[PDB]
């Protein structure tokens, strides 16, 4: 799941964009106020809560403890899509940066072949300018490869802990039973890796996450092409062109074919402006998104549905996209059900001591010889006093004298 | 001061006439005598500086000091001395082959009595044929002199004053502050402007007078004027600066004074400040404007051809408005002169286009309708017209540029060139079928076939004739008129249609480079295509001429010769100012942009920046963001930057006077390390400290 | 504010801003033109400020719900979660008014000096019948034997005590001990 | 929804709100100039 | 084509003469002379 | 290879131009027939054997 959390910065000449730098125009749009100073500004603020939000969501995505090496050093968890190998990004980033339809503005010297020889090249003819991103490429990329590398701390009460470690601990809280994951670490890697490679085979046009980032780019393509094609609309106007118009006509029409253009273009840049707004207020409530899905889903496990993905959080993963970023939450789906019955707490007869079910059920085997079970995996075991606790009489409880667990006894 | 509008506490951008900063202007001396004792001058009577938009003075400074006097080698108090100006319309030389004549009418302002009194005399100065004076073979200049205690009487003696309009006299108070004086010509005369109007608290200047001089003077020269009196005084310069038209950003204070302005095209800085209409600024990356991209240039080329055959309008018969006939020009240039000399035009209706600019401009066909008709029924072929021309003889198509001449030619000039009109005259005033109903006229179509043979081959006047063709029955009618004007000349209505498009425009204006204007804003004039853009030579279909973009815009320009030339808006490179507010600096940002760009279009760039990049190079660091002036590279890295200049790169403020081009690090966590023991490490503190985050 | 006033005396193209100045100087049939275009401006000028107040009152409606999470969760009770709370570790928040909204101040534990030190998952004696765990810290070393406790944010080698250890399952990857074994495990 | 309906009466400072009867009434330059009004209104409430 | 105006790798909505998608049109054939006189022809 | 009568005149239009590349038909010539032209007719022939 992808989330766009950062709006596309440019900046446009005003002046150069209404009247084309002709002197008449520009006579005539000083009675229209002081437009072009209140865009410019408008630009410029929005540009600069941008810069403040990019650092303020980068500064909490920074961790304080990670472990460079712990993604490398695993188990026969294929863990190389988000591994660091020039180029600081990973696989999966590299990945969405390469099959998205993304055309990068040349910012260093991108004039120099935009012409002297498109929306990175409509810039210098429609007379606005793409800023560029806040942070470098590679330098965005060592902050998401220090969260990966420090997805495996120790989730209780920093701790550097192997990848199969923490996995094991995440799901000894799903409710996984302590003696299943002994019995089944070969079968947790391998079904691991079935999920991880059915995501990497899974990158076409029939996931739905990975097309919410081509319609990112398609957004703000489509904006940028909007606010480039009012040079050629006339507005009723003989031409476009403010020289022809001035060549062709005389004095006083003049007037009123240049206003007839103005009005266009200003409806334009005002609707730009407004635009940009619009988008700046939805990537502030995804930049809060980004936050929360980020200090919760990959620092923690999640305690509730639905969030961190469907089914039952385990671990999550967050690395870099074209416009914001790629969230990849992998969850806890069984599958096969077995219906049993079981009771809120059982203890003798006298009700002297009663005991509750921890993480799990009191299942009965047969017609006697109460046992317990993970409440997420079927695995019967006899009642130890790690699995249950002393809990208040109630008048609910089942009464047994025939076989006492050595709780009870 | 802007007349007309008075504000008060704001700040606006003004549009007047204003001096560029830092013009150091021309600065004038005035000596004393010798010490008979001769008259110590600086050759100011040779000089006929240009008016253009008037110019300014600054009266006084560089007072209350101890000057030198020029004569000799001695020194005294500098005072106060008001220059005498002397402006007129036309030059020319003296009978000495010495220039600084004025002929015709000539406006002279000159102080009286020691600078008391204002004199601005507007008359001709004739010289006067004596020895050493104005109008002789032997003859220096003159000069103003004049006691310690008129000037005018001194101008007596050199010039002899003939038919004088008038004498305006204004009271000046004698001070030794600084004084502004400027002048300025309008429609309505020629403005005087001083800074002693409503007290005299400011340098601020307001209108006190308005002389009325209706002719355009374009030329000034200043009287050399020395006082009789060598260390016994000296006289203060007053320097003269030229007003361009050009843009201000001002501020006003409390009593609607300008306390400071901004010129907009001087630094980069103030093209900031113009550009978001503000003077304190905050400290950060910005975005700035081109104010000094006004076209330096002009460029003409069209595609000569043979001469259109206009000459077909004035020969045959003048034709019938029911048989009117029809030219197409294309490929050829014409000459609408030979057109508009032969006719006395009294009436043009035009739309999209005017006659003034129908003589030039370039289309792709000239579509030419003529008739004879009087001008008693011009208002028959007027838009929306309900009388029976408009709907069975022409119907004008106003969808394209069209003007349509009521033009008459006198018998004269008719009869020299075989113009005649002796057959009857007729247009169709009926042309229904056998339905009862009128066949309507199409926009721009010549008459119908049916109704126009039965129209022409009547001879009599008749309203609703039977006529056959061939097959069905035409009912038509028919109505004459006498296009000819008693006195003997000839009435006709001429419509041209012009037709443009964005393809080769062939037909041109008949009329009887660029290498030198590379790299500067010029207006070019290319086979009908107007606009403006600065030319490069970039590498080469060398037939379709103009290259353009998707969105159509002019890429390139293929040269009859066959080089191609690479045009681009004279704004197109992308300019970011970086201004920090403690140190009062600025630098500039060319966004994605190489930096041998730059170095060959330093004439659109701001007045500062041309200077620096003119003389000799150095100064510009390539970054992976753009060209940076004003920067240098330190090597040093930042974990935070209240500056962000783009690709994780820094600005690092001063404290030469450069910003420091900084990089942003990634600092790095407590790295850990993994563990194949049972074993652990961990990291705990032993030391904290309180912070707060607000 | 300034964009809403500023715009009455743009002429819009008109000869003039005032609407006495157009009737008193004008015909009939170039008065309807000239007032046309000033309302258009008025009218693009009015609905510019309402499309502006509806996307703050959008802001404003985000900001308060952002307001009653922050209160909820920082004043009335510390929060267990990082950035959140300001940056750090929170500890207590103070709540203050503001002119257009709210003032937070967060108070978190920021920690300096770090010491490396080496711990365990668990400790239990040769046995492995009965085997703790440390609550809120890590059971640190002091040289070849002899395992102690410490706080998780703080460096204090202090006794293993039962009420800063809880009994766990035993696991393969625990120590086995049995020199100077803590009263929990002996 | 009302809003959107309802500007379609608006003649905007034409002759009429029917681009039938602006046709009917008026020759072709005023056609032009007076449908363009309308049409500005109408783009107006759209982009609204 | 449109003259007037040239376009150059661009999606546009035009607007002139057409004709419209499967029109059979009018089909016309010549022939030789009828079997090397009388032309054989329709009408 | 096609015809349109403007008010310009009577122009043709063929696809043999630009180098005959294309179906795309372009303007080749613009005969000064101003009367609009209201009926055709495809005139038979036959080449001799
Ligand atoms: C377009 O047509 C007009 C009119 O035919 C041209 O104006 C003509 O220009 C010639 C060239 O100078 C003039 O001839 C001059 O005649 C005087 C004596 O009359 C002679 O002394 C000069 O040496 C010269 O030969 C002619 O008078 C003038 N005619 C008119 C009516 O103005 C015009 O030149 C044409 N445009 C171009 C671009 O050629
Ligand atoms: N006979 C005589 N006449 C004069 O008018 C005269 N004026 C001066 C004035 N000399 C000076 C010396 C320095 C600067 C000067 O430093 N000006 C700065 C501009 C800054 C400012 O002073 O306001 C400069 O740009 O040079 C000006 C005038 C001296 N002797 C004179 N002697
Ligand atoms: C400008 O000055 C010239 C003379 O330098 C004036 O020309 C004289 O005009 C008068 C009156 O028509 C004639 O009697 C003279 O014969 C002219 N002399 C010469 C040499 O041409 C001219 O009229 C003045 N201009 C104006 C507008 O008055
Ligand atoms: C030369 O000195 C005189 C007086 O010594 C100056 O005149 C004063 O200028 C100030 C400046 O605003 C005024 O406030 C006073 O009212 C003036 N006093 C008089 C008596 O006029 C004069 O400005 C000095 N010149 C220069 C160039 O500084
Ligand atoms: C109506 O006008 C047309 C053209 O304006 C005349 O046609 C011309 O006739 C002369 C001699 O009859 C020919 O030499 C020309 O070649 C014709 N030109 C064209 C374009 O057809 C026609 O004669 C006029 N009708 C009458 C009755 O005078
Ligand atoms: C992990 O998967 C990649 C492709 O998904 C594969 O090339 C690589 O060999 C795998 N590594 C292991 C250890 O299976
Ligand atoms: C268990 O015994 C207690 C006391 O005799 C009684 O209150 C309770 O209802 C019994 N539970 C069941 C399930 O019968
Ligand atoms: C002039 O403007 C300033 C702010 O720029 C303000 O403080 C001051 O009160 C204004 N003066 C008057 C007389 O209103
Ligand atoms: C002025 O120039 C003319 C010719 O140009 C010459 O005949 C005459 O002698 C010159 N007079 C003087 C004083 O130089
Ligand atoms: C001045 O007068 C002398 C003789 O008196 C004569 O030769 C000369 O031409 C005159 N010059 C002028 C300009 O009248
Ligand atoms: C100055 O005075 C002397 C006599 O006192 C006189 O001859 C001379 O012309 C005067 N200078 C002028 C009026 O310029
Ligand atoms: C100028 O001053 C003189 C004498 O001091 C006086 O006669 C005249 O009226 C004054 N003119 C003005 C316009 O003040
Ligand atoms: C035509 O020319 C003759 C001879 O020059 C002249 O007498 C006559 O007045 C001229 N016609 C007009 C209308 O002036
Ligand atoms: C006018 O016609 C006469 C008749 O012969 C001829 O001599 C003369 O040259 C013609 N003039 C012009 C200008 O065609
Ligand atoms: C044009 O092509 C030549 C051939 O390589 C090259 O050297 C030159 O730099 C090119 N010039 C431009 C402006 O691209
Ligand atoms: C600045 O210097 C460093 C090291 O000397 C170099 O790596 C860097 O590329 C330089 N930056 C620029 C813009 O030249
Ligand atoms: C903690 O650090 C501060 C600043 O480095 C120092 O002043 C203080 O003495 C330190 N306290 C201890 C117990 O080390
Ligand atoms: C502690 O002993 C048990 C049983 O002998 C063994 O399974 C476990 O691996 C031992 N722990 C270590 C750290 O060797
Ligand atoms: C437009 O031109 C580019 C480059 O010449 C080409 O790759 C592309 O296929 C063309 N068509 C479209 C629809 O972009």
């Amino acid at each position: 799941e992808f989330i766009e959390t950062s709006i596309q910065k440019v900046t446009v000449d005003c002046k150069q964009y209404v009247c084309n730098g002709f002197e008449r125009c520009e006579q005539l749009l000083e009675q229209y106020g002081q437009f072009c100073a209140k865009i410019n500004q408008a630009l410029h603020g929005v540009n600069l809560r941008q810069d403040d939000a990019t650092k303020s969501l980068f500064e909490s995505i920074r961790v304080p403890q990670s472990a460079p090496l712990m993604a490398s050093l695993s188990g026969d968890y294929n863990l190389s899509l988000f591994e660091t190998p020039g180029n600081y990004r990973s696989a999966l980033e590299d990945l969405l940066f390469d099959k998205v339809t993304l055309s990068v503005p040349g910012y260093m010297k991108g004039y120099d072949e935009c012409m002297k020889k498109d929306l990175i090249c409509a810039q210098y003819v429609a007379g606005y300018k793409v800023l560029p991103p806040l942070y470098d490429s590679n330098m965005e990329a060592m902050y998401t490869a220090s969260l990966t590398g420090s997805i495996a701390g120790a989730l209780w009460t920093a701790a550097s802990l192997p990848f199969a470690q923490s996995i094991y601990y995440r799901m000894n809280g799903i409710g996984i039973t302590q003696n299943v994951l002994m019995e089944n670490q070969k079968l947790i890697a391998n079904k691991f890796n079935q999920a991880l490679g059915a995501m990497q085979t899974g990158f076409t046009t029939t996931n739905q996450a990975f097309q919410k980032v081509q319609d990112a780019v398609n957004a703000n393509a489509q904006a940028l092409s909007k606010l480039a094609s009012e040079l050629s609309n006339t507005f009723g106007a003989i031409s476009a062109s403010i020289g022809d118009i001035l060549k062709r006509l005389d004095t006083l029409e003049q007037e009123v074919q240049i206003d007839r253009l103005i009005n266009g273009r200003l409806t334009s840049l005002n609707a730009f402006v407004s635009q940009q707004l619009v988008r700046s207020e939805a990537a502030a409530r995804s930049s809060q998104l980004v936050k929360d899905k980020v200090n919760e889903c990959v620092k923690s496990q999640s305690s509730r549905n639905g969030f961190c993905g469907q089914g039952t959080h385990i671990v999550s993963f967050a690395v870099n996209a074209p416009n914001g970023f790629y969230f990849v939450h992998v969850g806890y789906h069984p599958t096969d059900y077995v219906n049993q019955t079981s009771a809120y707490g059982l203890c003798d007869s006298s009700n002297t001591k009663c005991i509750a079910a921890k993480n799990g059920y009191f299942i009965k085997n047969g017609s006697d010889d109460w046992m317990f079970t993970g409440s997420s995996y079927y695995q019967p075991e006899p009642i130890t006093n790690f699995n249950s606790r002393s809990v208040e009489p109630e008048v609910t409880f089942q009464n047994l004298t025939n076989n006492l667990p050595p709780p009870l006894s | 001061y802007p007349v007309g509008r008075t504000y008060a506490n704001i700040t606006i951008m003004l549009s007047g006439l204003f001096p560029h900063q830092a013009d150091k202007g021309k600065q004038y001396i005035y000596s004393m005598y010798h010490m008979v004792n001769d008259p110590f001058i600086s050759n100011y009577s040779y000089y006929t500086e240009p008016f253009d938009n008037g110019f300014v003075v600054r009266i006084g400074a560089n007072s209350n000091i101890t000057g030198s006097s020029v004569v000799g080698s001695a020194n005294a108090t500098v005072k106060k001395i008001y220059p005498a100006l002397m402006l007129g319309s036309v030059v020319g030389k003296f009978p000495s082959n010495k220039t600084g004549r004025y002929f015709n009418h000539t406006l002279v302002i000159l102080p009286e009595k020691c600078g008391t009194q204002i004199t601005a005399l507007y008359c001709v100065l004739q010289p006067k044929n004596q020895t050493n004076c104005t109008g002789h073979t032997t003859y220096t200049s003159y000069v103003l002199v004049e006691n310690k205690t008129n000037l005018k009487q001194s101008l007596q003696t050199w010039f002899d004053l003939k038919d004088c309009l008038f004498e305006k006299k204004y009271n000046v108070s004698a001070d030794e502050r600084e004084e502004w004086f400027g002048i300025t010509q309008d429609q309505q005369g020629v403005h005087l402007y001083t800074s002693r109007k409503n007290g005299f608290k400011s340098n601020n200047m307001f209108l006190f007078a308005t002389l009325p001089i209706y002719e355009r003077l374009r030329y000034y020269t200043v009287m050399p004027r020395s006082i009789k009196t060598n260390d016994h005084m000296a006289w203060s310069a007053f320097y003269i600066y030229q007003l361009h038209k050009l843009n201000y950003l001002v501020e006003f204070d409390v009593e609607g004074y300008i306390v400071r302005a901004s010129d907009c095209g001087a630094n980069d800085y103030t093209q900031l400040q113009c550009s978001y209409g503000q003077f304190d600024m905050n400290s950060g990356v910005y975005s700035a404007s081109y104010f000094n991209a006004q076209p330096r240039g002009y460029y003409y080329v069209a595609n000569e051809l043979e001469e259109c055959a206009l000459d077909v309008l004035f020969k045959n018969i003048a034709p019938q408005i029911a048989n009117y006939s029809r030219r197409v020009f294309t490929n050829c240039n014409y000459n609408l002169t030979k057109l508009l000399s032969l006719v006395e035009v009294d009436e043009f209706v035009c739309d999209k286009t005017t006659p003034e600019s129908l003589a030039t401009g370039c289309y792709s066909s000239l579509v030419v309708d003529w008739f004879a008709l009087p001008l008693s029924m011009k208002s028959t072929l007027a838009i929306g017209s309900a009388e029976a021309i408009s709907m069975f003889n022409y119907n004008q198509d106003y969808s394209n540029p069209t003007c349509r001449i009521h033009a008459t030619i006198n018998s004269n000039v008719s009869s020299s060139l075989n113009f005649t009109a002796n057959n009857n005259y007729a247009y169709i005033s009926r042309c229904q079928g056998t339905d009862g109903k009128p066949i309507l006229l199409q926009k721009g179509q010549l008459p119908n076939i049916a109704c126009r043979s039965g129209v022409l081959g009547l001879s009599n006047d008749v309203d609703y004739f039977g006529y056959n063709f061939n097959g069905r029955i035409f009912y038509i009618g028919r109505k004459s008129y006498t296009p000819r004007t008693s006195e003997g000349s000839i009435q006709m209505v001429y419509v041209i249609t012009a037709n443009y498009a964005e393809g080769p425009n062939n037909v041109c204006p008949l009329k009887d480079n660029l290498d030198s204007l590379l790299g500067q804003c010029i207006d070019y004039d290319i086979n009908g295509v107007v606009g403006q853009g600065v030319f490069q030579k970039c590498n080469s279909i060398p037939s379709q001429v103009f290259v353009y973009d998707s969105f159509h815009n002019i890429i390139g320009y293929h040269s009859k010769n066959g080089t191609y030339y690479c045009m681009a808006p004279c704004v197109s490179v992308p300019v970011s100012v970086i201004y920090d507010k403690s140190s009062n600096s600025h630098a500039t940002l060319y966004g994605s942009v190489a930096c041998d760009h730059i170095k060959m279009i330093p004439s659109v760039l701001s007045r500062e920046t041309a200077t620096k990049l003119r003389a000799s190079d150095n100064g510009l660091l390539q970054t992976a963001v753009g060209c940076v002036i004003g920067f240098h590279n330190t090597s040093d890295t930042v974990e935070d930057c209240n500056l962000p200049l783009g690709q994780s790169l820094c600005a690092k403020p001063p404290s030469n006077n450069t910003f420091g081009l900084a990089v942003m690090k990634y600092e790095n966590p407590l790295k850990v390390e993994v563990l194949n023991s049972s074993e652990f490490e961990i990291s705990v503190p032993t030391n904290f400290s309180f912070r707060v985050t607000e």
